[PDB]
């Protein structure tokens, strides 16, 4: 059994700042190795091929450069970000040789370069109840979790119930609508739906919580504003179970 | 044409 | 006439040295056209022959890739064999690797082999049903159920059948003046005799193409009977080949000798006769 | 393991003439491992500035290469190719012969 | 991307129709081809791969390859909602694969039982702006962005509660201006249900 792991998976940083990703792979030996770049709408774009003992390919990437310090461990870096290396950077395998086993790629880094800081707002996350009509017509109910005024657009939602993740009758939107579709810096928003049957939602021991990863500036990134630092965290919302 | 395919490690 | 593409690759392991020289070399016929050697500064695979000079630089750039791929994996190949049969690392050790397809009069595919050797002897190749292996040892065992459950038999018959043949009459009518050519041989016979009795004749056949020749000795006629001296077809240089066979004849009755030169490049079979 | 002799020929390119730029020859071919060593005389001394062409081998894995320099024959002057390999005891001096 | 060309789409199949996406390429030499699916915000997934000339089965999807066309095409049978994602064409050209930029396709899904209805919802605490909520619609409803700087609208999103195979279509709209009412949210949409205390 075969694994690709790649990481950070997501990151946001400013012009100017170092990069390091790290792509790692088990359970096959002396394997091909290789970085992609993939731009919004392409598909990925090859930086460098790298066989077992070294480089045999790469697309000269103007500020990037890859190493292998041990059979299984390659890595990606940039001394100093520019604006355009922004992009979804993804790992791949193959089999030594020439052949058709692995192709496989990691999970990928997205990665977003920033020219200002200031910029950058985690969202705020409110749940919206279940409407009383749509729970008379139907017997269900549809809770609705908004997740709104965040920059840059990556975040990663998700439903709790009871102090579980689940899955079952959700639906979140792919992406992100622009609070402010004529601003090149507008924030964003989100939403999710999470549809359960009246019954469920009208037992009032049942906890909903929308929690929402949001990813934004490390610890130490320069920082002038009044307001606290907006880094990587996790915000999120909660509604009780009610019946009428 | 050097051949792309079939060529493996012993 | 029939025509084939063959690629050759060669590792050395160099103990103490790091890196293993590595050559690679393609044919056409007898034409050598690419080689890629892991020594030289170029570190690409590059042309030997005119007509493959107009291929792209999409087409150079795969090659290359390819080729540096074939000689990582090589390397790979050297430590396990060291492995398999126990070596040491202080000795050189050799991978050979070669494959390619013949076709026939018509440009249609006739056979297809891949074949790899260690240290001079045949270590595991492709029969010609372009499924089966056959394996030298224990060693070679462990290799052939390896490739049998990655189908390397499949993926070489795509190739062989496939992509080598149709690259081959791509090349084939790309360098048409060059390949599809035939250099007839220059012929002529040679005198020298031992003082007394018998003397050696020697017919000659130079600046031909391409290298397969047939020089033989009949006396009065019909059967091929007199034990000639006949060196190995050899390279001229300027691409085309030489050889000469000789005969011991008792001094007189040299014309019941005559040598038969057979080529490609003969409309009929050639035959002469020493005249001072 | 298998080790193998190498064969030796040299020659010329062309037909020898004194005094007419030529080529001089030493093929070596039927040997293995690939290494050895190849020098072309001039009345004993090596010639240096002397090309081979790229390693390759035949249906049994033995290797060959060839070896030439350009040269002018003359009447006197003899010409020759040494050769060691693993499977020589010392090396292998071969003279040229114009008629072969 | 010259080297391998595909439609971007995107391109839509109705629920259980077969889904064909096509691919040509330039590179003479390539001698293996793969096709991968790529969901939104994810890496791509290996589908399969082929190496021959014809036709290549895995479950529902089927590789074809016409190399005298330079041709690649997959067909997905079955098509489910769950299909939906953009999928890449990719050659070895050597020693590495170069890929196309995709093919986006959608599933429609196949709603059975459709009662489209628009509901307010709202935890009234400390949030200026409530939510209506359209749900219920058929596929062939499209939703329209706002013509409103202060009203937002979503696109239509699927979910699926896994009882009863009860799958339904709903979009989100909100403002946090006075005027607001749900029953002006939406445009295009199907007239049923709009209820109010």
């Amino acid at each position: 059994s075969q694994t690709i792991h790649q990481w950070p998976a997501t990151l946001v940083q400013p012009v100017g700042s170092p990069l390091s990703l790290e792509c790692t792979v088990e359970g096959t030996s002396n394997p091909n190795l290789y970085w992609y770049r993939q731009a919004a709408g392409r598909g990925p774009q090859l930086l460098f091929y790298w066989g077992p003992f070294g480089q045999i390919s790469s697309e000269v990437p103007q500020n990037l450069s890859a190493s292998r310090p041990q059979d299984r461990q390659f890595i990606l870096s940039s001394k100093k970000l520019l604006l355009s290396d922004s992009g979804f950077y993804l790992c791949a395998w193959s089999e030594t040789g020439l052949g058709m086993g692995g192709w496989q790629f990691g999970e990928g880094s997205r990665l977003t370069v920033l020219e200002d800081l200031k910029n950058v707002f985690p969202p705020e996350v409110a749940v919206f109840e279940p409407s009383e009509a749509e729970i008379s017509h139907t017997q269900k109910a549809t809770l609705v979790c908004l997740a709104t005024g965040f920059y840059p657009d990556h975040v990663e939602l998700s439903w709790w119930v009871n102090g579980k993740e689940v899955h079952s009758g959700v639906c979140t939107d792919p992406q992100p609508l622009k609070e402010q579709p004529a601003l090149n810096d507008s924030r964003y928003a989100l939403s999710s739906r999470l549809r359960v049957s009246a019954t469920f939602w009208q037992d009032p021991r049942n906890h909903f919580r929308c929690q929402v990863q949001f990813y934004g500036l490390s610890e130490n990134d320069e920082w002038t504003q009044d307001r606290a630092k907006p880094v990587t965290q996790i915000v999120s919302a909660e509604a009780w179970g009610r019946a009428d | 044409e050097a051949a792309g395919i079939g060529i493996l490690t012993v | 006439g029939s025509h084939s593409m063959r690629y050759f690759f060669t590792s050395v392991s160099r103990p103490g040295r790091g890196e293993p020289r590595f050559i690679a070399v393609g044919y056409v016929d007898d034409t050598q056209f690419v080689r890629f050697d892991s020594d030289a500064a170029s570190q690409r695979m590059e042309p030997r022959a005119p007509w493959i000079e107009q291929e792209g630089p999409e087409y150079w750039d795969g090659e290359t890739r390819k080729v540096k791929a074939h000689s990582q994996t090589h390397r790979v190949d050297l430590g396990t064999l060291r492995g398999y049969y126990n070596q040491s690392e202080a000795g050189s050790h050799t991978v050979q690797r070669m494959y390619g397809c013949d076709v026939g009069s018509d440009w249609r595919f006739l056979r297809g082999y891949h074949q790899y050797a260690y240290d001079g002897k045949d270590y595991i190749a492709l029969k010609e049903d372009l499924r089966s292996w056959t394996a030298a040892d224990m060693a070679a065992q462990t290799t052939k159920h390896k490739w049998e459950a990655a189908h390397v038999a499949e993926q070489l018959r795509a190739y062989l059948e496939g992509t080598c043949v149709e690259w081959l009459r791509r090349y084939l009518e790309n360098g048409k003046e060059t390949l599809q050519r035939t250099d007839a041989p220059k012929t002529h016979m040679t005198h020298h005799a031992v003082s007394d009795h018998e003397a050696t004749l020697r017919c000659w056949a130079l600046s031909f193409y391409p290298a397969e020749i047939t020089l033989t000795w009949q006396r009065d006629g019909e059967d091929q009977t007199q034990d000639t001296e006949l060196v190995e077809t050899r390279p001229a240089g300027d691409g085309t080949f030489q050889k000469w066979a000789a005969v011991v004849v008792p001094s007189g009755q040299e014309q019941r000798y005559t040598c038969h030169v057979q080529h490609e490049g003969l409309p009929k079979p050639l035959t002469l006769r020493w005249e001072p | 393991m298998i080790q193998r002799t190498p064969k030796i020929q040299v020659y010329s390119r062309h037909p020898a003439e004194n005094g007419k730029s030529n080529f001089l020859n030493c093929y070596v071919s039927g040997f293995h491992p690939s290494d050895i060593e190849v020098d072309l005389l001039k009345n004993g001394e090596r010639i240096e500035k002397v090309e081979h062409s790229d390693l390759s081998f035949s249906k049994d894995w033995s290797f060959y290469l060839l070896y030439y320099t350009e040269f002018t024959p003359t009447e006197k002057d003899e010409y020759a190719c040494r050769v060691n390999h693993v499977t020589l005891s010392q090396p292998k001096i071969v003279k040229w012969d114009r008629d072969m | 991307k010259q080297e391998v060309e595909q439609n971007s789409g995107p391109l839509s199949v109705p629920e259980g129709a077969i889904a064909s996406l096509n691919c040509t390429y330039s590179f003479l030499g390539s001698q293996s081809f793969f096709w991968y699916r790529q969901y939104s915000g994810k890496s791509p997934e290996l589908i399969m791969f082929t190496y021959r000339e014809g036709d290549k089965e895995d479950g529902r999807f089927t590789a074809q390859l016409n190399k005298a066309s330079q041709h690649v095409s997959l067909l997905i049978r079955d098509s489910q909602p769950s299909d939906s994602a953009t999928y890449l064409c990719a050659v070895n050209d050597g020693g590495r694969l170069t890929f196309g930029d995709g093919t986006t396709l959608t599933v429609k899904p196949n709603i059975q039982n459709p009662d489209p209805a628009v509901y307010q919802l709202r935890d009234s605490k400390s949030s200026d702006k409530s939510v209506c909520l359209f749900t219920d619609f058929d596929s062939q409803t499209n939703v329209s962005q706002s013509k409103d700087s202060d009203v937002y609208i979503t696109d239509k999103c699927v979910l699926d509660m896994r009882s009863m195979d009860f799958k339904s279509n709903s979009a989100v709209a909100w403002s946090n201006k006075s005027d607001f009412a749900c029953a002006n949210a939406f445009n295009n949409s199907i007239i049923p249900e709009d209820t109010f205390f």
